Parts: C-alpha cells; structure tokens; sequence
C-alpha cells in the first residue's frame, strides 16, 4: 500500500562535535587571522522546538579554552626573551615615600646586564614588586629562574580583549537557548538558529567574572550538580557592580639595550608618594547583591537555613585572590571585604588592597614565563562585576567561600546558551507514489 | 518566508515545502588549517549524501518515489498520524533503527532497475 | 577546437557549441596550504554550480530549458540580435542585475513541479 | 512566447583575485617547491575580444613580492647566526697596494672569537669593506649590531634568478595582452588566455633594470600618472644596453669554526694589487638609448621642451645608486656619469665606480640582516639593461632622476601584460524552448 | 558477499553485478597536511570521474547505454568471448590503446543529442 | 551491431603511487597523532587474481623511512639542548672494580658548566663510554664538538617500537600476497585486499633483524638480484632464534639544572663491580638455524660448493656491528661470533660482548646528534631474531658477510608482500544495448 519515498533538505539534526573558527568585527588575539562578521546576522527563531542543552558537557567550551592558549602564545613567539635577566640581583628596600601600606613591597635591585656588543657590560637597577624576586641566602633572583624561561611580552601588543565570534562551519549550526531562567542543563522550551555565536570577549579574571553577560529577570545559580561540593557554582548576576580599579603611582619607564635589536623595559621610578593599589565597590550595590544570591541560594538550601560567606581557605594567589588585567598591570586584589557575613532568615565604599606582579604563569602552566613590561604614568580602570564563582564548604549553616582559578568556567559563563548540531538532510518516509 | 531550520518542529506535510531552505545552506599560519579542514569536511559530508542519491537513482531530486514497499514492521503508524501529527525530528527517531535496512533495500532495487533497463533497451 | 576561451568574443549562437570546451577546463614550507587552498577552492566553486543545477532541475545538462517565462522587464531584445549580434560578455553585462530573480524563479519552478510529479505518481 | 534557457560552460569571465601558485621547473628561490612544468604550454588566441587591463591595480604584483620575501627568508632559516661576531673590533687600513681612488675602502679588523668549546677563544683577523663598519669611539663594530641579527647565507646556495611561472588554480584563467606599443593601462584589443605567465626571473636592482623583457617596436614610457611628479616612470627600452661588471681583484677566503659545526666565512687577503669595482657602459650605445627616451618623453612634455638628466636626489645607498647582485657579491654603482646630459631640439666606455657591501638589509625592512660571505677568486657578469625607472622633479625644463627602491616596481615591467580573471560558465539566456 | 574487488577475476558479466560494491568505497603538525591532502586527492578523482559522466549524459547511472558503434578496429571479439570468458582486467588491458577515442565520440554524441533535444521543445 | 557502453564501479586498478597515512590503536612515534584503527579490519581474498610485486620498486618503504624519520625528529624539537657542555673536560680511567674485559671502556671526567644564574658555574663530574668522547691532544672533548649539536632525548619519552598501520586513502587499495615461499618480485597467484596493513614494529637495527614476521614454512631468501654483490641479501626465518641482551651494571644516575628549567642526566657512579655488556645466543638453534639458511642458498649457488660465513670487514659501528635499542640504551654487538663457519656438501651459549653509545648519530646524518640519558639500574632484554642481512664477497667459495646500515633494508623486509593499486571504477565494453 506505502512506499518509501527519499526526501532531501529535511529539516533535522543530530547532537555533533566538529570544529568551529572565529570571526571579529597588534591584538594578543591575532583577530586579524578571523573571518570579517556578517553585518545583519540571521537569527532563525524556531516555533514549537524543544532541545536539551547542556552548558557541562559543552565542547564549545574546550575549543574556546585551546583557541585561547593558542593565540596567546603565538603572540610572544617574536618577542624579546629575556635569558640576560636571571643574574643575580643585589636588592635593598625603597623607603623613599611609604605610607605604611607598601613597607617592603618594592625593592630597589642592581645588576650586570648584556648589552649590544657580547664583550661589554652595563650597570642597570630597577624596581621590582617582591613576589616577582626570591631570596638566595642582599642576593636575590628572579622567581622563575629554577623552573621556566621567560619572555618580554611586545610593548606593542595590546591584552585589551576584543569579542570573538565562534562560528559553524556549512552542514553545521549552533542553538542558542533564550529562555529567562535557564539553569544551563534542562529543556530549553524556546530555541533560536544561528551561523555564529555573539562577540564573547575573552576576559580572564579569577573570582569574579568581569564585563560578561546580565541575567534578565533574577540572579541565576547553575552548577553541574548543586548538592555535591566537588562543584563550583556560578552565578549570574541581574545587575552589574561596578568596581573601580587604580595603581596610583606615577611611574617612570625606562629601557636600555641588551642585545642586537633587544629591548628591555623595566621602572626606573616612581614619581610622588608610593601607595598600594587598589579596587573600590560600593557597600549598598555589593549588599544588594549579595542579599540577592542569598535569596536564590535558599532555593536549594532552605528558608530556615543560615547562609555565611567567608575568604578563600589557601592555595597560590592566583586563585586564593581576585587577578585580573587592568590596563596591562596584572592585579592580585583581596576580596576578603566582600565575602565577611552571615545571613540568616551613602558613597560609602569597600576598599579592597591590591598587588602586582610581572612575571607570570598562565593557564596554570609550568616552564612558559611572561613578564609583562611596566606601563609608564598612573593608571585606572572601571569594569562590571557580572557574576560570581563560589564554592560550598563540606548542621544547620552552609558556607560559601570565592573559588574560581580554572578558567574553563569563566567561558562556561557565556557559552551556556549555545550548542553545536549537525544538519542531517537525508530520510525517508512511507507515503502513496512509486516509481 | 523561513531562515534555516525554521520549519523544525512543524508537521512533515509542511516542513517537506521546504526543503530548498536547507539544501542551499550545505555548502554555504597554522590557522588556516582549521578553516581548510572545516571546509573539506564540508564538502565530504555534501557527495556522501549525494552519492547515496546516485546509488537508489534520486540524483538531481529533493522529492524520490521509489519501488521499494514500506514495511510496518518499521512503522505501523498511520499517515494521517505521520503527515500531520509529528515533525522530522519525532519521525527521525521513531524510525533510526531501520535506516540501514532501508538503505539497503533502495540501493539493491535500482541495481535491479539499471539491469532491466540495459536489457530492453537491446531489444530492436 | 578553438581552445579553453576560444570562443569568447563569438556570437552567442556559435559559442553555445564549445560548452565541453569551458566545462571540461573548469575543475583541473606553508606553501603546503598556499596549494591546498587553490585546490579545495576550485571544487567548492564546481560543486555550487552543480548544486544549481540540481535545484533548478538541470542536472546533467549543458543545455536546460525551463518553465519559467522570460520577462521583457529584465532584457527586450529580438532574440535574433542576441543569438546573432551579441557576445556572452555583453550579454552578461547586461542581464547582471536580474540574476538573483531569475534564479529565484527557476528554484521556485522546480521546487513545485516535482512535488506536482509526487503527487501524480500516487495514481500510478 | 521566450523561455529561460540555462547554459552551463559559458565562455565569460571576471575580474577576480585568488591565488597563484608557482611552477618553475641549491638556489635561494625554492624552484624544487614549486611545480614542474608542462613541456609546451597552450596559448589561445582570442579573436574579437578587447579588455581592460590595469597594471597599476593587478593584484599579481603584491603576490610576487610576498612569494618572494617569504622564499628568500626560508632559504636562511637553517644557515648560521653570526651572533658572535658582534663584537670590538680593533680596525687599522689596508694600504699596500692601494691605487688612489680605491682609498679607504677596506679595513683590516682584529677579533676574539669563539670557537667549538664554550672555554675557548681564538683571534682572528679579515678584512671588511667600511660600509659596512661603523665606529665606535680606531674601535669598531659591525654596522648593524644596534639594529639586529645577522644571519649568514648558505655558501652552497646560489643566488641566481631562476625563471618562475605563475599558475592560475582551476576555474581561473590569465589573459594576456599582444598590443604593441601597450602602455598598461588602457583595452588591449589583442589578448589570449594562458595558464601560467612566461618564466620570470626575480631579478634584483635598484635603478636600471637588469635581464628583463624587451619593447618590439619602440621605447614604452608607463606610469600611473604622467603628469603627478610624485609617481615613477618605468621605461621599456627595445634594445638592451651591454654593462659588464667587475670586482678585479683576487680575494682568498679564509674559514674557521665559531661553534659547534658551525663556520663563518671571510675574506682573508688580496692576491695582487687593489682596485675599484666598476661597471662599464657603451658611450654611443648609451647616448643612442637616451635619444630614443627623450623622443618618447617629448610626446608627455611638448616638442619644445627642455629634457635634462641629472643624478640621484639623496637618501641611503639602496636608492641613490644602482645595486645588483654579481656572482654573488653586493654591487653599489654610481650612475652619476649616465644620468649627466640635457637634450633640445667608436670603442669608448663609460666607467660607473663600485662599491661592495657585506651587510645587506633587503626589502626595505628592518631586524633582518644578512651577512653575504665572500666569493674566492675574480668576479665578472655581463647583462641587458633592458629598462629604467626614472623620476621627475617638481618653466621650461623637465629633470629626470633615478628612481627605485620600491621593489614592486621592477615585477610590475614583466607583469604589465598579464590579469588573472574568474571563469563563471553558468547563466542563462532567452529562448523558444520550454519544459 | 564479495566485499570489495572480490569480483575481480570473474568475468565481465559476473562483475557486473557488483557495481555498487566498488562505488560505495569511493570517498570513504605537519601530518595535518599530509592527511588532509589525501582527502582533498580522494574528492578531486571522485569527481573528475563524475563530470565525465555527466557530459555523455550517464550522471544517474551504474550502466549508461550510449548511441556510439562499437568498432572492429578496437577490438574483433564476440560478445561471449568478451562477457562470459574474460574479466575486466584483461579488458581493461585490451582496449587501453583506444580509451581516449571513445571518450571523444561519447562527449560528441552527447553534445549532439543536446542541440537536438532543444530544437524539439521549441516546436509546440 | 553493438554498441559501447559504459560501466561504473568496475573491480580494476592499476599500479601506483600515492599518500599512505598512518593508524595506530609519551613515544617517539608520535601514534596520538595517527588515526585509532579499525577493531574489525577486513580482508577480502580475490578467487583467480594474479598480479605481479616488485619488492625492490614498492614506495611504501620509501614513505614509511619518511615518516619514521620525521617522527623521531619532532622527538626531540622540544628537548633540552646540551650546547653549553661542549667544554674541555678533565678525564681519568675507570679503575675501581674491573674484569679487564672494561679496561679503559669507562672515563670518569670533571667540567664547569653552566648553572640557573648566568654569573654562576657549577663543577661537575660523571661517566662517560669512552666511545662518546674523544682525545684534544688528558684533555677530552666530546666526539661530536666539531661537527653537531647535541639534542638530549626526553627522558619521559619511550623509544620502544610501537605497531603502525598504514592505511591508503579512498580511491585506493592494498592489495596483499598471501602466497608462502614468495620471493618479492614474481606473480603472486593468490592475493587480497585489505585497507590497512598489519602493523609493523619500527624496530631499528643492523644486521639482524628482530621482532619480524616469521616465514610460514621455510627459510626464504630474497634479493633484488642474487648474482650481483651490490645487492644485499634479506633472509627470512620460518622460525625465531631467542637473544638475551643485558648491561649488568646497577648505574646510579644524577640530574643537574644546567639552565633556566633546563637539566643534564648523566651517571653518577655504578653500583658493584663493572662488567661488559653482551647478548646470549644458544649454539644449538645458532648452528640450525644457520644450516637451514645454507641449503636454500645452495639453490642458487650450487649444491656442491661451499658456502663461508664471515665477518663484516670495515666501516664504522653502525654497519661493522649489530645495532639495537635494549631499554633505551643503544648497543653495539659483536657478531663475529655467529657468522664464524664453513659449510660443505645442552645450553652452551654464544656470547657476543657489546659495547653502549650516548652520542648518537641516527639515520646516517650530520648535524643532528641526540644524547640518550642513561637509564638507571640493571638493563635486560630479550628478543627475536627473524632475519638476516648478508652481502655477498665478488672458484669453488661463496663468502658472506653481515650488511646493514641502510634502514630502507629492514622495512623492506615487512612491507615486501604489499603494493598500492589506483582504483579505476570507470570503463566501456560493447553490448547490444543502445540509446
Ligand atoms: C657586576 O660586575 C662587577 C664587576 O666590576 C661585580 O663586582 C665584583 O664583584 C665581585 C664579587 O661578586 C668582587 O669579588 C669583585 O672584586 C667586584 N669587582 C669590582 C671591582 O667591582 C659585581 O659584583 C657584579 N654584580 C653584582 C652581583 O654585584
Ligand atoms: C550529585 O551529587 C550527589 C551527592 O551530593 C550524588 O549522590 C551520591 O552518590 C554516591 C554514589 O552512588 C553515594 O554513595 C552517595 O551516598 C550519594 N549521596 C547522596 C547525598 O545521595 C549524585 O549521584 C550526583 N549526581 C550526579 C548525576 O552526578
Ligand atoms: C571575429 O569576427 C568576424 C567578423 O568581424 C567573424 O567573421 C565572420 O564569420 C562568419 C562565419 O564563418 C562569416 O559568414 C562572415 O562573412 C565573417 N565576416 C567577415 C567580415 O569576414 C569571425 O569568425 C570572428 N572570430 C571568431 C573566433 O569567432
Ligand atoms: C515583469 O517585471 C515587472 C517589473 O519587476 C513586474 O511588475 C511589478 O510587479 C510588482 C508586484 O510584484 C509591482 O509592485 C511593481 O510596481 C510592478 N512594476 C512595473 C513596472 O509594472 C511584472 O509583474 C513582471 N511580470 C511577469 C509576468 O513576471
Ligand atoms: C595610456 O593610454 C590610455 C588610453 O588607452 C590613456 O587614457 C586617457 O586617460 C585620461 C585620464 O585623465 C582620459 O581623460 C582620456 O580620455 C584617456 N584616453 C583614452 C583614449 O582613453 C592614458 O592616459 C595613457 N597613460 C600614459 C601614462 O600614457
Ligand atoms: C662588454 O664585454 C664584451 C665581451 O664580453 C665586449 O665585446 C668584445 O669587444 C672587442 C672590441 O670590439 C672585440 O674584439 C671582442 O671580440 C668582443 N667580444 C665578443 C665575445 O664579442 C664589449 O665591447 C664590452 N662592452 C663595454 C662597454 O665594455
Ligand atoms: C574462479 O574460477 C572458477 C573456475 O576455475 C569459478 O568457478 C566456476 O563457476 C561456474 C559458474 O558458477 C561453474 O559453472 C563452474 O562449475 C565453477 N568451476 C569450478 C572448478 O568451481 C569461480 O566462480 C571463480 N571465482 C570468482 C570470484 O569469480
Ligand atoms: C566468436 O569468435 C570465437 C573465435 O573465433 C568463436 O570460437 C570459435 O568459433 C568457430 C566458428 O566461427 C568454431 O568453429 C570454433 O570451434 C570456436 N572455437 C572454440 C573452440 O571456442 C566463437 O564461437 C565466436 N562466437 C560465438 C561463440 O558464436
Ligand atoms: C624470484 O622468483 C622469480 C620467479 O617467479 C624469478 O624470476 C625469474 O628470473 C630468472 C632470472 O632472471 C629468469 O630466468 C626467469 O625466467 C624469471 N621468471 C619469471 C617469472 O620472470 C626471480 O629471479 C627470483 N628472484 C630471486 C632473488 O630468487
Ligand atoms: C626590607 O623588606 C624585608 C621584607 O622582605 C623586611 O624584613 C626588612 O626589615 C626591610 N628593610 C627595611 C630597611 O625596611
Ligand atoms: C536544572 O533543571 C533540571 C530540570 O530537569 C533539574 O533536574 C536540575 O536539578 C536543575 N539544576 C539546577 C542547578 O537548578
Ligand atoms: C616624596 O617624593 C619626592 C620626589 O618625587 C621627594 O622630593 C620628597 O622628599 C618625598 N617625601 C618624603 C617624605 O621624603
Ligand atoms: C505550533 O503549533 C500551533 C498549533 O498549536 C500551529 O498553529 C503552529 O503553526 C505551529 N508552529 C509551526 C512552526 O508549525
Ligand atoms: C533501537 O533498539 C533499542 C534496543 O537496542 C531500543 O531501546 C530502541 O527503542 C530502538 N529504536 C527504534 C527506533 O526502534
Ligand atoms: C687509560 O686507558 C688507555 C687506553 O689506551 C691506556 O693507554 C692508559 O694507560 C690507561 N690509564 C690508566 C691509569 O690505566
Ligand atoms: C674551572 O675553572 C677554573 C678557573 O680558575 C679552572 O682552574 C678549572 O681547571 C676549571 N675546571 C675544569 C674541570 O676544567
Ligand atoms: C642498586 O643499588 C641500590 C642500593 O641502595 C638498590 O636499592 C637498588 O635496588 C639496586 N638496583 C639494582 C637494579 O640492583
């Protein structure tokens, strides 16, 4: 009676992994190498589509995480290494202009430097941060000397980061999932269609998320499994907190040759009074904020439960501290003043102390040193707090304390409303005609 | 009218007027080895489709009738129950497990088909 | 036999009769990719001509006719200065701004007349 | 009534930009990388078809020059760095057998140099040619030791151009232009279509140029703008103009190793007396090609004007002299003595003085240097002057000058004949056929 | 059953049966290139062997008959010399010579059924 | 009356040369960049096909020495290099505990290298094999100072032979003899065709062959001309001979950053007494294994004349003794004690003293010397020999010699019963079909 009948075109797909390239309208990622973006992006809204996402199993994820590496890299490959460097150092303290703060946070080091011609040498001092220099036995060393090489990032060469739209390749799309209150791994009752994903821009912090994406209607709290305490939670906020970021010395930068066309930059002074860095939140939008995922936790942990918010317990800076990138100053900032109260059912700021480093390990690798050359004048920058990475200590009171540190979940953060499906244009169906 | 995929999640009766949406979108410096590999495997997954539409004698064809009768041990669902009831995506499930079997069904027919034809066509 | 673009610069009527010459021309250390490139390059565009062909029901063909009119709007000429005057140079020069209609049109056409043959063959 | 008729294999074409590879057939230019040629290749001619060519916008040009930047940096990826040798040089002249013109033109320098052990040291001495040596306060140092690295060639591979052949990709076609008398820019109503282009040699000068294709009929005067003064002249001559070149003088090239299986190469002394390298030109050969050009450039400046040649402007040597490579070595002429004539309506030479470089910085670019060793022994290379690139001063007197340095320039005296279009064989036409 | 070539050795007539078999195994650091190469390599002979089909006018079928005569000066065997005693290495083998002039003549032929074929839609 | 018609998916091929890409299922090899193979591989025997292989002619032994080289060099791309031990060293003799046998084998050698601070040095000493090292008038250097670097091999990479597929691309197949007693280059009445071969151990060595494929029934004998004495001869086993290699000596070894996140292994000292390195063969599977290789060489040479082993006359290591690698050392063993007998028509063991390199030069290259760090504790190995490689000397007295050195000769022996074949689906015949 029926037939089988060959239909080509159909409009269906099937979960895939394939790999995706970028797309991005000098820049530590190369966005000159991507693909020029289309200036009236398609998006195909689809009417009664229902999908399973799910924002952990996410290889989007882990392409954009290498991708990063790679770019990263690349950018130091024509740079000026600085093997010269690790010599010993004669260091006394700088006590010219302290106001307490910064006792012992910055030392005055001289040392004998290569130069241009290999049979002479040059007298050289400069300033160092402390947590770039390590003690020998007035001899110190850099940090790195007994475990990597490190290379002069390019002066040139800005970190500022510029979105980076992740695209399919033909026979290939990404659903994006628009429903509010989407918890990363459920259903997504309404789906949309498109060739490319939004600018997402790489960002790297370690505590806080910076400048990403709103919540629409509430603060959203997604975790692989929220009961476990293997986990981290991440937390999108509604509103922004707007923190303001400042290293205000006025430094003086100075370079001296130390090889044919190699250049060394380090600080040759500080102008005026020597302060510590720092950044500002204000206290009513941080306790809002807070009292918000408060609320939203109870969900989970209970109305008559007592939520308390502590420091980080230990570990290495990087993760232990909020870092971030601020006008090419690496930041390590003290988040002990956000994360100090117990919950239970005015331009008056939160100063949180900073520190800085020049010489430093990414991705959590070992053996691949930079050291980020120092940027001349005073410096200053505003951004958006736009989430949270917390973790739950292991009675009647939970504990959140800042986690963070691997930077997969910062991605995971923008990438949750996305997965990749191949198109599968070929079946069959029974129907009435032969031939 | 729809972009790409827009019909998904209509009923197959109204999704099949469509099918040059999508068929139009297959298709369309060590970085570069990723954008050649995306590209080749582009054009490998388009003549894999079209030679299977080659082997059971579709080529050139968004709609093939073939001679190759439906069996309801893959389905017994009716057609007012298929055509209207369900979309592409709920029809692809339903029956995953007999494609292999169809497949091969299709590609022997027209191998019987091409040797009829070569023989009538010695006939004077 | 006048070579690859031989006939270029001929009338219409005459260049019509080395489509073979044109077809069968078309299609045959990071220098490695630099010759990968212009490889992979030339299939995709052969395989977007062919997937034209197919979508408006010529496949196969050097010479296809249609059902779709033509229309005085997009060119009115006297067919005889065309085939006989005009080179296809000129001729694509001309026609340039109505390639996307026609294209259109063709894709429309074929799209409902094989679903016209669907539904004829449920009597067969 | 009409029908659309779809053809395929349609002979039209379009002006388009893609890649070319090469097929050309121990040398600098990578003839073993690229493809091997057909035996006798098919240039059709097509009758009836004119078309616009643009030698100032033929996108060919940029493709050679980077191929051949990119050829040339290859071929000194595996040869020695001569980062040891930049060092004090201790530099006193050379003077026992020193003709007066050739007077300060070498220098006899001391040096410690390394050796295959990290504890070892030797003295070596060579000679070098001034240009390239610079003072330091009798204390000298290479040239480019505040610049960059240098690299030495490879003394195995040779310098030579080699004819390469550029190939469109399928789907794309090179037409050519047969118009005599063809200035460039303007329908050329007598083309063909080839596959590749004819062999082109990557030769190398600054003022004239040296081995190239010559005019059929008479002298082509080609620019972008005869009346903007800002822009170059290039000038096909159609008959060559014989220069013989020489550096007359008997080197004895000395080796040591620097390192471990690494070896520099130098001059070691002067067999017989020293003399100037020069370049010798044909006075009435000369003065018969000057007519010719003036006769053209008359056609642009009135039959009434005043032509007048006069030397180079000002600048480096790369750009106030002619520069070629001569078996090898670095060749400086000064031109001065052709370029000295005003224009209104039997055995005797013109001699061009020499000089030799050592440290040469190609292609403008700075941080790339490379160190060309000597060649053993007397050098001669005779060759076609086949062309000149002139320049035009800013009223009744038009002042010609050299000009150059731009190497795009000299590609675009082969490649002015040549644009590379997109076949696209698909469309459609009005017929009485339908179904 | 017979895989792959497991026809080759049996005569013409036998490996006629197992056309599909061999069609459907057609397309199916540094190293990245040399792997992406042989693919790109396995696509373009895929399709250089199709477009030759496509201009003789066999670009749907296993077994395309033509309107080209067979010559003598080929090859004079019988048809059971050809199809029940031989296999189609030894063909292969005894017509190698001749490949290039029949290719010719199945491109001519086609060429003029196509000019003919639109003649005859034109007369309505 | 018939008509051409034309078939496609025809079952023929023809011979020739395409890309084989490699499959395989922290090594040299490199097998997590190969495709993970087929569990289910297939092999398809075609009734009544008879083809013609050549051996000597096949382009997968070129490919595969290709590759193999390749894969070894990216090996060592990212390893420590050793430049800054190119340095006089201080050396004296290994007298403490030796059995004569050692007697000057081993040098105990004092230097100053470098150390994580450029301004520091560091004395060092260690054990060299005397082999490695060579006389500058006391007084030693490393052999290969004056003429390449030293790369260390990865101390966390193995250099033990892993299997590898070769696999030919769609369009292609590879067809295999399956016959017993085929010599490489006649017809091979029974063949098949599979996609992939088997795989085969990259196992590296001179003279004797191991860990092969065995012969199914008796010693076959294979060359690419039998009469000439250019050509080797490759002798296949029907059955293995078991060799039991060993260095009795519990080597202590030490590790010394010699740079920035840079270290040096060496051996430090040896535990107990110091003993010559050597591998065990049984006489009795020796003298039948030897006496079977003899009758079959009779078939070409004569069944009264006298067959004479001997052995190899000159030449370096590499071809005078019988290389392996035997837990990541290299050996050198003396086989003059297997190939010692004249042939005319209980657990008494032949031992063959071996001596071990650090400094190796693999492939017969200059320019690219590896260090192979020494491998703490007592080495044992045991494996098979599955063939020989014998050349023949130019009366009534064929003598052989062990031949080796050129690896091509042992892949050879593994890939011999395979060829790649095109694919040629399209093709005519005359039928009485017509239209
Ligand atoms: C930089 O070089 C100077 C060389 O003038 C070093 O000064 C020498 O230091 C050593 C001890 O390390 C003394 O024994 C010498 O007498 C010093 N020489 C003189 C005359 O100054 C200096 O130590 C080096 N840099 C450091 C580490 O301070
Ligand atoms: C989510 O986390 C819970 C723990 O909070 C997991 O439940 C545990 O599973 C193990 C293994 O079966 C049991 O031994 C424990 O007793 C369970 N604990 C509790 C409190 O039930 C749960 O399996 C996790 N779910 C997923 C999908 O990973
Ligand atoms: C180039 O154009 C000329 C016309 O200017 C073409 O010559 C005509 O060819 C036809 C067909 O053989 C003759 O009937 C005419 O009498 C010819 N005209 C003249 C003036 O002689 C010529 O064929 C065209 N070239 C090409 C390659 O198409
Ligand atoms: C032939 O082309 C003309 C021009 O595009 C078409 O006429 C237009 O039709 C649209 C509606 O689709 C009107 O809005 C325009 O105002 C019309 N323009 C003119 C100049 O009349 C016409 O319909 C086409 N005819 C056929 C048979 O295809
Ligand atoms: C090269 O020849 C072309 C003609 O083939 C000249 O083109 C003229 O360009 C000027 C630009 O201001 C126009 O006003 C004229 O109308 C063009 N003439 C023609 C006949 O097209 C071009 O100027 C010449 N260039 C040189 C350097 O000689
Ligand atoms: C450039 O060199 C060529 C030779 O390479 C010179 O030609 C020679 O001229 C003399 C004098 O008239 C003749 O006796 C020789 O027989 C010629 N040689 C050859 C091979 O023909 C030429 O004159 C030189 N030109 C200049 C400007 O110096
Ligand atoms: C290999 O050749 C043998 C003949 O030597 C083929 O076997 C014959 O097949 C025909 C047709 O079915 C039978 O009538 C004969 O009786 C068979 N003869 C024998 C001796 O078995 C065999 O089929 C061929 N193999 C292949 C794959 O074609
Ligand atoms: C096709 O030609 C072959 C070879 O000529 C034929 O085989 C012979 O045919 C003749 C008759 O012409 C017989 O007398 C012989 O006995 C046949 N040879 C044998 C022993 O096979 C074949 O018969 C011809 N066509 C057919 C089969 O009718
Ligand atoms: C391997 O076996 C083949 C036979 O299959 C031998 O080939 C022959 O070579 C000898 C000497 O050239 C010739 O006399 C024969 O006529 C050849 N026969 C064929 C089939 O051509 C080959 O020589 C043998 N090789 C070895 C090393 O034993
Ligand atoms: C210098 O800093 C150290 C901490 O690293 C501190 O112990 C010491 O007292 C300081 N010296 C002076 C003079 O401030
Ligand atoms: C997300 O929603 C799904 C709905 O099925 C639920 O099972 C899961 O536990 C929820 N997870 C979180 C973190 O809210
Ligand atoms: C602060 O620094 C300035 C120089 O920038 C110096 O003149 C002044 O004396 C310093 N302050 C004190 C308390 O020493
Ligand atoms: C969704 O379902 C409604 C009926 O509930 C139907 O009218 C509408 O057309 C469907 N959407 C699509 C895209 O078919
Ligand atoms: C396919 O088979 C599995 C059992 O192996 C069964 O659970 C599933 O429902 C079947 N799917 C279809 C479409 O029949
Ligand atoms: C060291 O070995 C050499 C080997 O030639 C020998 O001549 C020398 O006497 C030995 N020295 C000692 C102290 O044994
Ligand atoms: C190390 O250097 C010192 C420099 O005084 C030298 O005396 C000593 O012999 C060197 N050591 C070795 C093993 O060569
Ligand atoms: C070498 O000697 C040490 C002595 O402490 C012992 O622990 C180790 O096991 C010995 N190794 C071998 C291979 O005998």
């Amino acid at each position: 009676n029926l037939w089988v009948t060959v239909y080509y075109g159909v409009p269906v797909w099937k979960d895939a992994e394939t790999t995706l390239f970028c797309a991005s309208d000098h820049n530590v990622w190369a966005t000159h190498c991507c693909v020029p973006t289309d200036p009236n992006p398609q998006e195909i809204h689809l009417e009664n589509v229902t999908e399973e996402f799910n924002m952990w199993k996410n290889n989007m994820v882990e392409q954009m995480h290498e991708d990063i590496i790679s770019l990263w890299d690349q950018s130091l490959k024509p740079c000026v290494k600085l093997t010269p460097l690790c010599v010993t150092l004669q260091c006394t303290n700088v006590t010219n202009n302290i106001t307490d703060d910064m006792r012992g946070e910055l030392k005055n080091c001289s040392f004998n430097m290569t130069t241009e011609l290999r049979d002479k040498k040059q007298k050289v001092y400069s300033l160092f941060y402390r947590l770039d220099v390590v003690q020998i036995n007035k001899e110190y060393r850099l940090i790195n000397c007994n475990t990597s090489a490190i290379t002069q990032a390019c002066p040139k060469v800005s970190f500022e980061p510029i979105p980076i739209h992740y695209c399919a390749p033909a026979g290939f799309a990404i659903l994006k999932c628009k429903d509010k209150k989407f918890n990363g791994t459920g259903p997504c009752p309404s789906v949309s269609t498109v060739q490319c994903t939004h600018g997402i821009k790489p960002v790297v912090s370690t505590q806080l998320l910076l400048n990403g994406s709103l919540a629409e209607e509430e603060v959203i709290i997604r975790s692989e499994n929220i009961t476990n305490n293997a986990k981290n939670i991440l937390v999108q906020l509604n509103t922004p907190v707007q923190i303001n970021c400042t290293r205000p010395n006025n430094n003086t930068v100075k370079s001296i040759r130390i090889g044919p066309g190699q250049w060394f930059y380090y600080t040759g002074d500080i102008i005026g009074d020597i302060r510590q860095a720092h950044c500002n939140v204000s206290k009513a939008t941080w306790n809002e904020t807070l009292g918000k995922v408060v609320k939203q936790l109870r969900k989970h942990f209970g109305n008559n439960t007592i939520i308390r918010f502590a420091q980080s317990s230990g570990g290495d800076l990087e993760v232990t501290t909020h870092s971030f990138n601020c006008g090419g100053e690496f930041f390590y900032c003290n988040t002990s003043g956000l994360f100090n109260s117990t919950w239970i059912s005015s331009n008056d700021s939160i100063t949180l102390p900073c520190r800085i480093k020049q010489i430093i390990n990414m991705w959590q690798r070992i053996g691949q040193a930079m050291y980020a050359p120092p940027i001349q004048g005073v410096i200053r920058c505003v951004s958006n707090i736009t989430g949270l990475i917390l973790t739950r200590d292991g009675s009647t009171t939970e504990t959140f304390r800042p986690g963070g540190g691997d930077m997969r979940d910062n991605w995971r953060s923008e990438l949750y409303k996305y997965k990749v499906v191949k198109i599968e244009p070929l079946g069959v169906a029974p129907t009435r005609c032969k031939r | 009218s729809l972009g790409f995929l827009g019909a998904a999640g209509s009923t197959m009766g109204a999704a099949s007027m469509t099918l040059t949406v999508q068929a139009r979108n297959l298709l369309s410096t060590h970085w570069g080895i990723k954008q050649l590999q995306a590209r080749v495997l582009a054009v490998e997954h388009y003549l894999r489709d079209q030679q299977l539409l080659g082997i059971w004698g579709c080529s050139g064809k968004l709609i093939c009738c073939t001679n190759v009768p439906w069996n309801s041990s893959w389905s017994n669902r009716n057609l007012s129950e298929i055509w209207d009831n369900m979309t592409w995506l709920q029809w692809d499930k339903e029956i995953s497990n007999y494609t292999q079997i169809i497949y091969g069904l299709l590609e022997e027919s027209q191998n019987q088909q091409e040797k009829n034809e070569q023989d009538l066509l010695a006939l004077d």
